[PDB]
């Protein structure tokens, strides 16, 4: 970074340079990568944070249930081949979100809860 | 079938797997 030296307890070695706590930047917005995750991203020569990674070289996808798309920095749901805005990660019959933990079925591309899937099914099928 | 909830992730972290470095915090004197 500064090509200075840092002479202190703590440093740090990424990209097979020595850096300072402050010195390891992210080069869009200046967050200190260090504090903020245990590893950064490197493309087009640049030492980026995840945000602007994804912002910039994210890949989208598709929800399972709403068919809008999902941009590469939303939080999501992964079910097998299927892919959920965490939004709409909630049973198909009583509209509840879940805990990790919990138990539902996946039905085609609808998430239904454990005490729902009875009920649901006598209706729906 | 029947399944157990897990973690949210994020959308394109599955993605960007070759383009991430890792940080090593080191020890002096
Ligand atoms: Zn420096
Ligand atoms: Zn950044
Ligand atoms: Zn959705
Ligand atoms: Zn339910």
């Amino acid at each position: 970074g500064c090509q200075q030296n840092i002479g202190d307890r703590y440093f740090l070695k990424a990209i097979d340079q020595y850096w300072h706590e402050d010195c390891l930047s992210c080069d869009l917005c200046g967050c200190r990568l260090g504090e903020v995750g245990r590893r950064l991203y490197y493309k087009l020569g640049r030492k980026l944070c995840r945000r602007d990674y994804l912002r910039l070289f994210g890949q989208d996808g598709l929800c399972a249930s709403c068919d809008k798309r999902i941009r590469a920095y939303e939080m999501t749901m992964r079910v097998k081949d299927k892919v959920y805005h965490l939004e709409c990660f909630k049973c198909a019959a009583c509209q509840k979100h879940f805990c990790v933990g919990d138990r539902y079925l996946l039905i085609n591309s609808d998430i239904v809860c454990e005490q729902d899937i009875y009920e649901w099914t006598k209706i729906n099928g | 079938d029947v399944m157990v909830v897990g973690e949210p992730t994020l959308m394109g972290g599955e993605f960007g797997d070759e383009d991430e470095r890792l940080i090593t915090r080191l020890e002096n004197t």
